[PDB]
Formats: structure tokens, C-alpha cells, sequence
């Protein structure tokens, strides 16, 4: 069916033209068991105050646009009380729910690829050098891809067909993905569990997964139609818990 | 049997409302359409299997990971032994096979292939006994030997193997020796909590070093030797498969690249020839 | 100790013997005959089970 | 002691043997396995995933995003082909760099049936019908829709469901085909032709875009591992 | 017992209408006449057997299939390694034994006999360690090494065996690795469907290559080596027996010949002497 | 570990051993066996097949079809032999190149009884009778039909059934004979003489043709494999 | 695992032991003691069974 | 003689075989799987058993 | 005798193997074990003992 509703915390999300819900690699986000845990102290578990939908900034799908990416959970640094527990606790563990919505018309056309890339290590633009943190993820805005080659000395290689990683951009469909076809679809929701090699990790020096939105089939329309087609991203943490409470840093 | 492939059940003509070919990729779903939905097929008993395509049969083949040379000369004591910070990034044929998966957990056999020669110049040997090599593994933080004939070559706790030339290659087994629960091939993050330092997997690689030397002075001439290390991962579990790499590697500590074309060119979009 | 297992032959004296000599589990031979698979996690990672003959949308 | 006799093949190093070896660090305590999601048990779980096919790889389109897109257009139509390529999933400019063809280059032999899924990424008011044909390699490649209707073909009506799976059967005389193919183990051609054509209302974009996907069925198999001819090096990477 | 021969049952005189000697070859039939039909025989218990004349006892003997030489010199990097597209047509003694049958399906053991020497000239070695050889099998389509010390000698997936000189010869087993269901020794046909291209069995031979090299530089002199490959087919089933060949072979990819006489001459048709 | 002791014969390469070896490509999936007709289980199923014997191999007849044909003629007759050759199935100019003698040259010893079948390829109105004799090697070869009637002989009447099997018995003092024979293991001679002669009606061809066949019985055996001295080479074939 | 089979001796302690050490069927020793035969396919490839004593034509 | 014992594996065909070939007890392999301990002799070498929750003095 | 095959890793000296070896002096009579107090079974019985920490290690 095409109508869904996802209620988390004090916030709901209603859609009327939905494809389905892709759920990670099969499993649902849950809490850390006693069989796998290694932190000795008691973990905190804020149910409603942390696990709720946060709406990020809006971008503009232009006719010459090529792609964007957000790195998580760094994109929700100043989003409510989820970002306040990250500063006070040394450890964190959470799953997510990534709702991406872009409605245009019956007369517009286009396509998007919404992947969630775990451990998306990204390559620099000047080889024999290294990126900096200010070039990987902005504070709330989207870092975009470039159609041509990136010339910078400390930026990500933001070419689009190599996906910023050195791999084929068509082969990104292994990861949990949907497609926003403006002919059939309106929104794309992806539920990602906690994917890491360690049971918990500090969510300041480790981007857990990267959300990429890439238009494979570009946007065209007619001059009678609208000329502003925005994309909005709404991400909710799910089953979040923390350890290691100390002073806030930073700040 | 195990683990065979599915058979094609026989099919006749049809006129149905249940069309299986028409689907929707927008849900992020790969279709389960077998050939019996779009054409008439016959009952064949497919006896093929996928034993050669499992994870354990794909990775349990030894590959070279380093090539190290060392002398037996006098002077320049850095050439009298070789060093290796343990990596799986220096030789590309095993680096690309590992980097189809994000995480990996396995045991390993490590085979050392040492092959020597006689160095040229005046005052050659003309009668030499066999050579013997000591291949010491230093876990992270141990005493590093500054040269050959050092106190750190005693190795009361470091595992060392002694090997005379002419016999079978040396081989031992190593368990899953990581700190975490999987060898992270990719690490999207930093080393310091202030988002500064070393971006990438090079901060997670803390496995130790490998040192190899001649335990014999000789006293007449020089003989170089070439240690080649071979890695065979066994008892392998793997998680989160990645796309295979497209651009060629540049560095042994980075995923840095230069942007390459997606495929090789062809003449036309409809180029069924020739 | 004699773990008699079957060899690899193609479907149209097939048994072998194996002893574990060393005291460590990492010393064993490779597990070349574990042929499980579960491709539904990447092919069908949905919340609702999708039928082929029924329409998707 | 016991009298033995060393057979040929002693003191050699075969890279793909299954032998026991003494452990370097004995009685080592390994960290416990945690349930990481996404376990790969077989490489055919990766090749069974659809991935976008660069069928428009005519330079200059391989250094852009236009390699993955198929142009379709308006008037009048149907004396033109949509696309066309040989069926060679391991050795082709089209789809050896896809997810199916990357794992195929690690092996020498392949078998089974290949799926091709086609998404229509035009507007929601655009109609159309196409013919998606596959031809066995016995004869010459087709040049029009009268020669292409005789092979295995489906007819795709674009509507509320915007995808159609053309499932290429496994028709050969051998149980396996080579990955690096030749004139002996050739598989044929895959063509696409206009059935009726695009009819758009006034105020709609006249031209659209089709995307191509490729994956394996549940009877696909590979055999005879080898190294890929895809990546190279000259010296050790520092 | 198995598999013995038939005994001759005893026979007396006879005067019958049932004549077994008179037959008709025109039906394409070889007669079943034992000696007891044309003469008086005695009861002997024949204890002979045909164990030495079976298919498995006839073909399970190793035969040489190639002789390849390679150097350890400087310059001309094609001589630093050897190549072989895998055939059973280059050495005649195994080619003729296979070509009594049309089809063949078997497993195989492959033994490598490497024998070196010292090359002449000035600046000889006078003290050399043992040599070690890498014998890589490349399945059809893999990366071909352009020379020794190449990236393709890593062999993360190609099976390679390393062998020091002085030990037993290297030996491994290979299954029935064909595409079809039998190794076709003969192929009456073409490669292209337009009846053009390569007529004969050379289009069906897609088995890969074999590369052998020295893994050691030496650094003083040159030492040539000679790889001899040996093939022993085991678990053999064979079909459609052919007449043995008469004219000597010329090419390794053809059945081309020059017309030879059917036998050797003799003096007269009635030449019972001497 | 376990104390062993290496016997003589270690690290050698015997070409005809039966040893196990580690597989180069493990867990390989082999194509299934299909029922191809004509399976050879033993080499004696090929040597038991009749094949035409070049008994007329006097040069110049070996570079033509005339080696396989035996001349018989009209008047008067019977002071002439039809043919004659020694019994040496592995080493003879006559029948070492037949189907029986080609497999015999792969072995050193042979035993058993040999069949000789004779087809009369004259006209259907021609009569005739022949004497097909075989002689043990104790004495001199026969020179006429009075010396050739004492050995093992059959009399062949040519009629509606146009073949006769002269079955040479196995008479020797040893259980086996050499293939490359000598004066010790000689087997004797095989002769053929006119009993009455050819009588043809007027209007019929006066001369005819006999063909000779040779195969093994069901008590034939070979032993001691060796290489054939039949094919040679100088260098590797390119 | 101990497949005790009989040795080769001529008709006028004859048993041997054999273990399969490796996990592949192509790794085994040769099947030197399978002595079946069927020469009727080439000697008598007829549609009708022909008797020796009865005449052919 | 076949002393079948268990290998070393981590808690989330694990048996090995061992024969003593020589006639001396010093010829054996190492006793690597004897994991007893008693740390009370150095941690709590008291005459009176001390309770944690009860005060010491 | 018995046909064997030497695997890789033969005639090497791994310092941490567990192999049997023939005794140099056979049938040796060892002195009996007396109950010496203070037996160490594990190295963690030593690390579980409190020891004074030089936290004021500023030279001088
Ligand atoms: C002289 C005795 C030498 C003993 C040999 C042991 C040294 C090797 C130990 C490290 C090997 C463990 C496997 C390492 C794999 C890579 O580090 C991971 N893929 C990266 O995390
Ligand atoms: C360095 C490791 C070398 C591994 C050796 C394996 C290479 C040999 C594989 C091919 C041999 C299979 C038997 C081939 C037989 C002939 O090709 C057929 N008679 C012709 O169809
Ligand atoms: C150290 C290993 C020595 C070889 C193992 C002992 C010889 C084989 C014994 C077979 C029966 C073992 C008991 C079961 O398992
Ligand atoms: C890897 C092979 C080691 C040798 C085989 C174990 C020793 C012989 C055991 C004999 C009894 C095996 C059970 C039956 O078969
Ligand atoms: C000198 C040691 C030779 C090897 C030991 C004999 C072979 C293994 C026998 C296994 C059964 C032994 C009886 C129990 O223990």
C-alpha cells in the first residue's frame, strides 16, 4: 500500500505515496544486550527526549545538480537533546530512521538514489595529502558533489561518478537504498541498525554512516511548471543509549 | 545435496492477471523473477553448486603482502635487517579482495619465502655453509632491534622462528588478534576526539612489526636475501559488502585516488557488432 | 579423534579422515565445507514480505 | 622409529592447500563474536543485487553521469533502436564493471540466467511501449523490429508499475561459459526497440530517461577462481 | 576372479548342420567363433586376466607434455620466464595415446621436474644458495606477467607452488576442469557460426596458461633452468575409440599430414620365409 | 613428534605410482556426466574388432588400395599358393598395422587365439573351394597342398554365406609370447591353397578378390606396457 | 576410514589399507582395480541377436 | 593411548589427539591447559576472614 | 615403508611450539616435591596486590 505513518516520540511523519520501508540488512534497531556489552557502568536510556524525528536543512534540486552527502551522527550535533547527550557521554550507540521526501508533480520528472553507506571513507582531492574535518561535513548544510574534478588541496574528491570513494557510482546499490522517482514515488524511508565492529563507539571521532542523495536521471520540466523542487531530510535516532558521563566537551 | 542451485520448473502458456515481470525498483528491491515467468521453460535438473563461490573458498588462498630485502655486509646497519609494520595494503591483489567487505574476522597462516643470492665485487666467498634466518614478531610496544647482533634478538617472549635455507618454507598459525571484534577494513573517522589527527584506517592498524635478519656473520662476503610474506585467511566471517574499487590505489594508508572513467568506451549505444 | 567426513564429488570410498594435532583452534585446517547462505538480507531487505505475482504498488 | 617414504610433492609450497600448522601464540583468548548485521556467507548474495548498467558508454559519456542513462524521444518514432549490446557479462564494455561483472572477473567459468530490469524515469503523464528482445547467437544480429521479434522478447507497457524484468535464459550447448568469452562460447545480443512510442500531453517534457539494471537469478554459478585483470601496480605502495 | 579370460571347453568330433565358421561380414559383425568350433580342443583352465589392459591401467602413467627453458640473466626479459598454453599435442607419446579415443574425462596429477645448470662466461658465481621457482597457473583471462618481478606474481587467486631445488618434485591434483562433459580430442567443426575461423580442436582448448620463473635475483651470474611438465590422467572414462594414427604429426594445432604407406613392404604375397 | 625413519626410495619420482596429492583448486564443482554412447572399459574391446589386413603389401602396392586385396584367377589352377605369411601379430609387415597389431605394440607380451575371417568379393555366380591352413613352427614351411593339409586346416566352400573364420589356436610351450618375436617364441605360418578352383559361367568376370580380416578371441591377453616403436619426433611441435 | 581391500596376486596377508587424507575427490589415488568390460557394443552392434550356430543369411 | 582432549576456542570438531611416544615424563609436551588459581594467599593473607561490607577496624 | 609428504613448515624452529623431544638422561629419578608456601598459579595473583604509586615523580 502507498500510505504509511511513522510515529517516534512526540513527532509523526505522514506520507501518501510511499514505496516501502527498507530495513537495513534485515535487522531492526534494538538495545545492547548483556551478552555483548563491555562498558561496566549503567547506561542511560532517554526514550522520548532523544529518539524522535529531527528535520535537517533543505536543499534545492536544480536541473544541473549532481549530488550531496550528510555524515551521521555529526549532522545532528545541534539537534535538540540528542546532541546534548553526545557531548556529555563518551560512548554512544544508536540506530536511525532516515526519511527523505521530495514531491514535485505529475508533470515533473527525475530520479534519486538514497543510499546509506557504512564507514564511507572518502578520498582527498590532492593526492599525497589528507582531508580536514571542516571539508568532510558542515555544521548543518549539505556537502555537494562536483560534476568536474575537484582542484582543492584539502577537500574531498567530490567528483560524482566515483562517489567520492573510488568506487563505481552505479554499484552503490548494495547498501540500503530506495529511489525517489517523481513518476511513482514521493518519499523514501530507510531504517538502519547500528553497524560497527565494536559494541559502542564515541560519536565525535567516528562517522557511523553517510547518507548520499544522487540524481541519476536529472530534473526537467516545462516553463509553465514550478522551478523550485526542494528535498528535505528527516532523521530519527532509534534505541539510543550512552555511557561514560563526564564534563561536556565540546563544550 | 549442498549447496546446489534451483531447478527451472516446467511452464506452459498463460493468460493471467498475475504479471510477475512488472515490478517497482523504487522500493529498493531486487526482483525474484526466474525465467519461468516470462517464457515457457522445461524441467531440467540443475546439478550445479556454489561451493567455489563461498566466503571460505574465496579467501583461503595465499597472497603476497610484502617484499623485504636485507644484507649480510659490513657498514650501514639498517641494511643488515628488514622491517615491516604489518599491513594488508601494500600489495594490491589482496588489498582489493579484502576491500569488498567492510569488516572481517578470521584466523591466518603466514608463510615466509626467503630466497638469497651472492652479491658481486672482489673477495667473494667460494665456500659457504647454509644460511639461517630469524623472523621475530614484535607485538606493539616491544623492544625494537637497532641492528643485527642486538640484545632484542633473544626473544624470550616474542615469537621467533629459525629457518635454514634448503628446507620447506616456515609456516605458523595466528588467531584473531584484534582489539575489537572484526578487522575494520574501513574506518570513517579520526584518532583524536577533537576531530583532528589521522583520518582513515591507519589509526586502527596496531598489530606490531616483523623483523628478519641473518643469524650468521659469514666473515668473507655479502649475500642479499629477499623475504616474501604470504597471508592465507581461514575461518573467515565477513560483514557489510562494499562495491569493488574502480580507480587504482596510490597510497598504502589512504583511499585517495584520481577520478577514473566508469567503464571502457565503445562506438555506439547500439553496438551489437561485431 | 577420527572425524570421518565425506569428500567432494560431482552428482551425476568417498570418505576422508582428519585428526586435530595441535591444542589451539586457530591451528586447524580451513572450513571449506560450510555451504550456508541467506541472500534475503540484500535482495529483499523489506519490512513487508513482497509477493512476485501480486503487484508491488 | 616408524619407517616412512617421502612421496613427490614434499617440501613444496602450494598456495591453496589445507594443512595444519603450529600456532605462534598458543592459548590465545579471542574477543567474543558480536552480532554485526549484514553477514556475507556466499559471494552470490552480492551478485544477486541489481546495479545500474552503463549502457551509454560512448566517449564522451564515461567521464560523466550520462553513461547510465538511455535517451528516448518523441516524433515520429520506431525506425530507430533504443540500445543494443552483446550478452557478455564478464568481458564487455557495457557491464563488466557492474556488481555482477566485478565478481565474474574473479572467476573463469560462469553459468545461469541473467536478469535485466528497466526503470522508466520520465514524467507520470508519459505513456509508451517498448520491445525488449534477446537473441541466441546462431545468426546475424537484428537490424529492425521484424528481425528482433522472432527471438525471446517481452513487451513493456509503461504505467503505474514502472519496471519490467527481461530475464535472459541460459541457452547454450555447454554447462558453463567462459568469462573471457570468444567465438565459441558467445551468448548473443540484447536489443530494445520502440513498440508504439512516447505520447506526452502538452506541458510535459518530450524526452525521457530509461535506466538499466543487471543481476543474477537463483541458478547462477561461477567456477575456477583467478585474479582479476582490473587492478595493477608497479612497485610497493608506500 | 576378475577379470579373467574364457576357458576352452573340450570338444570331440562332429558332423552337424550347425556350421559356426561360415558367417557374413556384410552385416558389420565380428564373429564369436572360439577354437572349439573348427577343431578338437581340450579343457584347459585359463588363469590369465585382463587387468593390465583396462583403461585405467593404460593411461595412469606419467608422460612429458612440455619442455620450457628460462634464464636468470639481465636483459631480454622474455627469457627470464617461460610460458605454455596448456596442450596435450606438443609431445607425441601422450598425443598418440589420447587420440585413440574421441572423448575423455579424467582427473590428473601434474609433476614438475626442474633441472638447472650454470651458464658460462666471465664473472661466474662460485658460491650460490639454492634456487626457488614459482609455477603459476593462470585460468583463461587472467593478468599475464610481462616479465619477472611483476605485480602479477602475487597470485592471490591463481594457484602457485613454490619449490626449492634439492627436494622432491612438486605435484598437485586437478579435477575435470572442462566446460563440457568430456575433453574432446577431435572437433570436426569451426569456431564461428558462418563456417569461418579456426577449423579443429584449437578453438575448444581453453584451459589457461602456465608461467614459471626464478623468485631470486642472484646478482652475479646466470643460471638456466628447464621445466618439464608431466601428466598422469586418473579416474579415466573414455568414449568412441578411434583408429591409431599412421602418418607422423606435423603441427601442434592440426591433424595435417603427408600421405604415408599403409605398412612396410615385403618381397612376395606368399613370403612365409625365412 | 612421532619418530619416523626414511626408507630408500624417498623423494623420487616413479612415473607409475599411485599416491595422493593435494588439490590445486579445492571444492571444485565438476560438470555432471552425461551418457555418451560408446564407452571403452577395456582395450581388448578394440582388439576384438575385425579389421582389414594388408596381406598384399609387396611394393608397389603399399601406396595404393591394392594392399588389402588378394588375387584369385581361373585356369587351370592349384599348383599355386593364394597367399602366405608368418604368424607374428605384433611384429610383421602384414598385420602389425591392423587394429589388433596396433594395440599389441603398446605391450610386450601377448597370449590367446587369433581369428582370421575371409570375405569372397567375387560375383554371385562364381563357385570355388579353398584350403586355409595353419602350421605350428616345429618344421619347415609348406611348399604345396600335400605338406599344408597336415596342419590345422579348414575347407571353405564359397556360396550364399561368403565368409569363413579360420581360428588359429594358441599352441606354444609358454603361457605368453613376446610381441617383438624371435626364433624362440615363433608361432608358425598361415598359408592358403586352392582346393578345387574358380568356375565361372560365360559372361562373368574370370578373376575375383578375397579380403582378409583379423581380430582377437575371448581368451586374448596382453601384458607389460611399453611405448610403441611406431611414432617419432625430433623437436617440440609448434 | 580404514578401507581394507585386497592386493593383486596371481591365481595358482593379501590385504592392504587405504585412507583418504584430503577433502577432494580428485585428490584420491587411481582406480586401478575396476575391471568391468562390455565388448558387445563394438563386436555385436546389431538390432537382432545373432546366433553362432544358426546361419546369418 | 589416544587421549582425546578439547582445543582452545573462544566462547561466543574441537577435539585433538595426543600420544606419549617416549618413556620419560620430562619428554612430554607442555601443560598449557591447567588453569587453576588461588589469589587469596597474597590478597588476603589474614588470620581472620575480613568481610567487605563490615568495617575493618 | 609408509608414504608421507612433508608440508611447509618442516625443519623450522618456532620458539613457542609444544612438541615432544627425546630425553637426554632417561629414567632419571627426580627429588620429591615438598610443600613450599606461596605457590604462584597465575600472574594475575601478583597484579592483584596493592603497591605504592610514585605520583610525585617530578624531578627532583
Ligand atoms: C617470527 C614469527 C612470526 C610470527 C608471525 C605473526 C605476525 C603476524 C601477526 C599479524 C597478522 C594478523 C592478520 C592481520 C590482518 C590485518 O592487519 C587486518 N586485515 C587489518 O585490520
Ligand atoms: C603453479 C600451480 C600449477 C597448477 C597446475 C594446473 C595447471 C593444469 C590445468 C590443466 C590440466 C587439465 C588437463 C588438460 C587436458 C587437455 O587439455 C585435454 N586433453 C584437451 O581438452
Ligand atoms: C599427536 C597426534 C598423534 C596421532 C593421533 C593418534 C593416532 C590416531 C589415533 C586414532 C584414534 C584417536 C581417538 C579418536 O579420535
Ligand atoms: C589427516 C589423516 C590423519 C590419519 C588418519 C587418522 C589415523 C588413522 C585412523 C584410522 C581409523 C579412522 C576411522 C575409520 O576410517
Ligand atoms: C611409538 C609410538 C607409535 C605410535 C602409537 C601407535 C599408533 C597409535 C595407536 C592408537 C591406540 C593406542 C592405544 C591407546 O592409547
Amino acid at each position: 500500500d502507498r500510505v504509511r505513518s511513522i510515529t517516534l516520540g512526540n513527532s509523526t511523519i505522514t506520507t501518501q505515496e510511499c514505496a516501502n520501508v527498507v530495513v537495513g540488512y534485515g535487522v531492526w534497531p534494538s538495545y545492547l544486550q548483556d551478552n555483548e556489552a563491555t562498558a561496566e557502568d549503567q547506561p542511560t536510556q532517554p526514550d522520548v527526549a532523544t529518539c524522535r524525528f529531527y528535520t535537517l536543512d533543505s536543499i534545492q534540486w536544480q536541473k544541473e545538480s549532481d549530488g550531496w552527502w550528510w555524515k551521521f551522527p555529526e549532522a545532528l550535533k545541534n539537534m535538540g537533546l540528542f546532541g546534548q547527550n553526545m557531548e556529555y557521554h563518551y560512548l554512544g550507540r544508536s540506530g536511525y530512521t532516515i526519511h527523505v521526501q521530495c514531491n514535485a508533480s505529475k508533470f515533473h520528472q527525475g530520479c534519486l538514489l538514497v543510499v546509506c553507506v557504512p564507514e564511507a571513507e572518502m578520498g582527498c582531492s590532492d593526492v599525497e595529502r589528507e582531508v580536514v574535518a571542516a571539508s568532510l561535513s558542515s555544521e548543518d548544510t549539505a556537502k555537494s558533489f562536483s560534476r568536474t574534478e575537484s582542484n582543492g588541496q584539502h577537500t574531498v574528491q567530490t567528483v560524482v561518478y566515483n562517489a567520492g570513494m573510488g568506487v563505481g557510482v552505479g554499484n552503490l546499490t548494495i547498501f540500503p537504498h530506495q529511489w525517489i522517482n517523481l513518476r511513482t514515488n514521493n518519499s523514501a524511508t530507510i531504517v538502519m541498525p547500528y553497524i560497527n565492529s565494536v559494541p559502542m563507539d564515541n560519536m565525535f571521532r567516528h562517522y557511523n554512516f553517510t547518507l548520499m542523495i544522487i540524481p541519476f536521471a536529472k530534473l526537467e520540466y516545462t516553463e509553465q511548471a514550478s522551478n523550485y523542487v526542494p528535498i528535505t531530510v528527516t532523521v530519527a535516532p532509534m534505541c539510543a543509549e550512552y555511557n561514560g558521563l563526564r564534563l561536556a566537551s565540546h563544550q | 545435496a549442498v549447496a546446489r542451485v534451483a531447478d527451472t520448473m516446467p511452464t506452459g502458456p498463460r493468460n493471467t492477471e498475475s504479471v510477475p515481470a512488472l515490478t517497482a525498483v523504487e522500493t529498493g528491491h531486487t526482483s525474484q523473477v526466474v525465467p519461468g515467468d516470462t517464457m515457457q521453460t522445461r524441467h531440467v535438473k540443475n546439478y550445479h553448486s556454489r561451493t567455489e563461490s563461498s566466503i571460505e573458498n574465496f579467501l583461503c588462498r595465499a597472497a603476497c603482502v610484502y617484499i623485504a630485502t636485507y644484507k649480510s655486509a659490513g657498514g650501514t646497519p639498517t641494511e643488515r635487517y628488514a622491517s615491516w609494520r604489518i599491513n594488508t595494503r601494500q600489495m594490491v591483489q589482496l588489498r582489493r579482495k579484502f576491500e569488498l567487505f567492510t569488516y572481517l574476522r578470521f584466523d591466518m597462516e603466514i608463510t615466509f619465502v626467503i630466497t638469497s643470492t651472492q652479491d658481486p665485487g672482489t673477495q667473494l666467498a667460494q665456500d659457504m655453509p647454509v644460511l639461517t634466518h630469524q623472523i621475530m614478531y614484535i607485538p606493539p610496544g616491544g623492544p625494537v632491534p637497532n641492528s643485527a647482533t642486538d640484545f632484542a634478538w633473544q626473544s624470550s617472549t616474542n615469537p621467533s622462528i629459525f629457518w635454514t635455507e634448503g628446507c620447506a618454507p616456515a609456516r605458523m598459525s595466528v588467531p584473531f588478534i584484534s582489539i575489537g571484534n572484526a578487522y575494520s577494513n574501513f574506518y570513517d573517522g579520526w584518532s583524536h576526539f577533537t576531530q583532528e589527527g589521522v583520518y582513515g584506517f591507519n589509526s586502527l592498524n596496531n598489530m606490531g612489526h616483523i623483523y628478519v635478519r641473518h643469524v650468521n656473520e659469514q666473515s668473507l662476503g655479502v649475500s642479499t636475501s629477499t623475504l616474501r610474506v604470504y597471508f592465507k585467511p581461514k575461518h573467515v566471517r565477513a560483514w557489510v559488502p562494499r562495491p569493488p574499487r574502480l580507480s587504482p590505489y596510490v597510497k598504502s594508508s589512504n583511499v585517495n585516488f584520481k577520478p577514473t572513467a566508469v567503464t571502457t568506451e565503445r562506438k555506439d549505444i547500439n553496438d551489437v557488432g561485431t | 579423534g577420527a572425524q570421518v567426513s565425506t569428500q567432494k564429488t560431482g552428482a551425476h570410498t568417498i570418505h576422508y579422515t582428519n585428526i586435530n594435532y595441535y591444542k589451539d583452534a586457530a591451528s586447524n585446517s580451513a572450513n571449506r565445507q560450510d555451504f550456508t547462505q541467506d541472500p534475503s538480507k540484500f535482495t529483499e531487505p523489506m519490512k513487508d514480505v513482497m509477493i512476485k505475482s501480486l503487484p508491488a504498488l | 622409529g616408524l619407517p616412512t617414504m617421502l612421496t613427490p610433492g614434499s617440501n613444496q609450497f602450494l598456495t591453496s592447500d589445507d594443512f595444519q600448522s603450529p600456532s605462534a601464540m598458543p592459548q590465545f583468548d579471542v574477543t567474543p563474536e558480536m552480532k554485526i548485521p549484514g553477514e556475507v556467507h556466499n559471494l552470490m548474495e552480492i551478485a544477486e543485487v541489481d546495479s545500474v548498467v552503463p549502457v551509454n558508454n560512448t566517449k564522451e559519456n564515461i567521464n560523466s553521469m550520462e553513461a547510465y542513462r538511455i535517451p528516448v524521444t518523441g516524433g515520429d518514432q520506431l525506425h530507430t533502436q533504443v540500445f543494443g549490446f552483446q550478452m557478455q557479462p564478464g568481458l564487455n564494455s557495457v557491464f563488466k564493471r557492474t556488481l555482477l561483472g566485478e565478481i565474474l572477473n574473479y572467476y573463469a567459468h560462469w553459468s545461469g540466467s541473467v536478469k535485466l530490469t528497466f526503470v522508466f524515469c520520465g514524467s507520470a503523464m508519459a505513456t509508451g511501449k517498448f520491445l525488449l528482445a534477446y537473441s541466441p547467437p546462431g545468426a546475424s544480429p537484428p537490424q529492425n523490429r521484424k528481425q528482433a521479434m522472432l527471438g525471446t522478447h517481452v513487451i513493456w507497457d509503461v504505467g503505474l508499475q514502472s519496471s519490467c524484468v527481461l530475464c535472459i535464459p541460459w541457452i547454450s550447448q555447454t554447462h558453463y561459459r567462459l568469462v573471457q568469452q570468444d567465438e565459441y562460447t558467445s551468448a548473443g545480443y540484447v536489443t530494445c526497440w520502440y513498440q508504439t512510442g512516447l505520447i506526452v500531453p502538452p506541458g510535459a517534457p518530450p524526452s525521457c530517461t530509461i535506466l538499466c539494471f543487471a543481476s543474477a537469478c537463483n541458478d547462477f554459478s561461477v567456477r575456477m577462481l583467478r585474479d582479476t585483470p582490473f587492478i595493477e601496480q608497479t612497485q610497493l605502495l608506500q
